[PDB]
DNA sequence: CCCATCGTAT
DNA sequence: ATACGATGGG
């Protein structure tokens, strides 16, 4: 048993925190 | 010439790729002298996952020069779950060839098996990880952080991580109800190895995802110690460690 | 409302228990204890827990509380709960809220959760006294086993109380299954054991879907007694501890 | 278990208890 | 008349679940030498030939020869209700269109008996030959279990080649290509865990790894399995059943 | 470290 | 309606 919720609309990515 | 790399505990190998699967589909694994990493985002491009397999881990470990690997982790997965998890596993590869070998020795040592999987070309991109200091830095049982991550699934979909001098907090709330989970810190008990310790330099309370928590929790398996690392609006760093061997982080962007 | 239950795999139990039968129910709190009693959501078999105040340990309740719980609700909750952990029930009389606090054994965590509790138009329904012509006691499991098997051979199970022993019949597409329940001569399988109390003979009929939803009772005790009369519902009772009961009440042919 | 039905001879429990 | 006392009751279960996935239905050959039985698989690929000798029972007594159309998927669902510690017996009279299963539990308090309805069937045994075989592998069932398994994952065709030192097993697809080979067993305390080749004529054949799949329930009745090939002849995968007989599947190459 | 139970997808 | 993998106990 465990549930598997969706991805919350508040969510960043990494992708605004790390870059190349 | 070649890679080689013989790892005689076989099911670290395996642990790691259930760790990852469900995180990433396609990666570059970066092989070199110092050993194995991989650098991924996930599908969706929220989270992070950095793995290291230092070399001084392996038995036989040989590398004549870097490769980058292209590899399907669904097709490995597959692939490593036929391996015993008693069997000596080693990784091979060929400048060139476009193929990586897993050979899989069993402990009965009558029984080899060998599989080659095609390697694939990822236009990769590799982020740069900045130094940072920590508000908080949890150090918890795997299996305890497991627990509540997948108990709090079920109350709703993010999760309230307080941390505190005292001990950490965890709360979620939805259509049932609310749920509090208080995990109070370790003086002792049976000894290190179950316990709750906190490095609280400021107090934070953090919003997550309890959907890339549960996948990261997959990588229970690979340690009975987990660490979370915390500072306003900074990612997230969940760590489990793979005996002085190396290590797996994921990062995950808490809510702002 | 406040009631401390040390062991709390017990409300885990009854819960599993129930939520296959019942959707929504109303827990009847007072002085005296927790009580429950519905009907099934196809208002064809009925349910009635009883929980003693004398099982708990705190246990107060100032004013009798009547609590909408949704028992699928209050199941995802409770599996939260280790099996091994003291369960606490508190509820504040006003408020639609019923707290389930939960202590695990090392003392370190604490999980609480508060659910949202419903307005029940609870019909109330009168469990006549009876005596019964047949009351056989014997292992919950191995009833629970009969009852697996024979719905594999039909879907209506025939209970013939006689006076050496019971017997369970079933048939169907497949064909024809009859299970024989000789009664123990005391003193072996340890409580392992079938009794019969047999005053006026019987062969009543039922539905193996409702029997198989009771059955799932079964942890609760080593031991199920059912009870029979011509043309009056069954009773299925699984006991708990030393602390209360659960009753089952299904209508025969 | 095999998936049983509710045969159409049965009564409802509001035909034996009652308020 | 025929009744057939089984002490050991798990047998005439595990035999069933080894059974059922590969035929729907079949004829049982009931005779004083006890009982055979001889089907294809609904498919036409596959024979499975199984052989209980009437030695191997408690009571067998069987006074003119009968021949039983049982289905078999219901003779399991059937069989599935006994206890694995219950004392099975099957009775069945001459002219009559019924099996009965009575199951006594150890305690010999609790005691079950099932009529099941027979058919028809008119099958016309197929005659199976002694035949001599270019290999013939006998190892661990369980490890012939994995192979197949494992490598149904790569694919859907297996690649047995036998030679002197060992037995190899190939399939590929999708995934990649997987080779498990495995060596003759030098030392070998024990049956359980030992691999011995009987090698003439080396061979290379290909078969379809979902029959050997299921072939493989059947592993459940021994701790040993052997292979037996030849160059245009199909396949014997053989279990062999404690003290009673033996259970032998026949798969013709692709 | 192998055997027994659970849950979904075709 | 039946197969095949996922989870937990000993």
């Amino acid at each position: 048993p465990v549930c598997v919720r969706p991805t919350p609309k508040w969510q960043k990515g990494i992708g605004e925190f790390f870059r190349l | 010439h070649m890679f080689e790399a013989r790892l005689v505990q076989g099911s670290i190998l395996k642990k790691v790729l259930e760790a990852l699967k469900d995180l990433i589909n396609e990666a570059c694994w970066d092989i070199s002298s110092s050993g194995v990493n991989l650098q991924s985002m996930d599908s969706s491009h929220v989270s992070l996952v950095q793995l290291t397999l230092r070399s001084e881990g392996f038995d036989t470990y040989r590398c004549d020069r870097n490769l980058a690997m292209g590899v399907n982790l669904t097709s490995m997965s597959k692939i490593l779950k036929c391996a015993g998890n008693e069997d000596i596993i080693t990784l091979r590869a060929e400048d060139n060839a476009d193929t990586l070998a897993l050979v899989f020795e069993a402990p009965n040592q009558e029984k080899v098996s060998d599989y080659e999987m095609k390697l694939m070309d990822l236009d990769v991109e590799q982020l740069g990880i900045p130094e940072q200091e920590y508000s908080c830095v949890v150090k918890m049982p795997s299996g305890e952080f497991a627990r509540i991550c997948r108990d709090l699934s079920h109350i709703g979909d993010a999760v309230v991580i307080s941390c505190a001098k005292d001990g950490v907090k965890f709360s979620a709330s939805g259509e049932l109800g609310n749920g509090n989970i208080k995990l109070s810190q370790t003086s002792n008990v049976d000894k290190e190895e179950e316990a709750v310790t906190i490095e609280m330099n400021e107090p934070v309370q953090l919003t997550f995802a309890l959907r890339y928590l549960n996948f990261f929790t997959k990588a229970t398996p690979l340690s009975s110690t987990v660490t979370l690392s915390m500072s306003a609006d900074v990612p997230l760093v969940v760590e489990y460690k793979i005996a002085d061997m190396g290590h797996l982080k994921y990062y995950l962007a808490p809510k702002i």
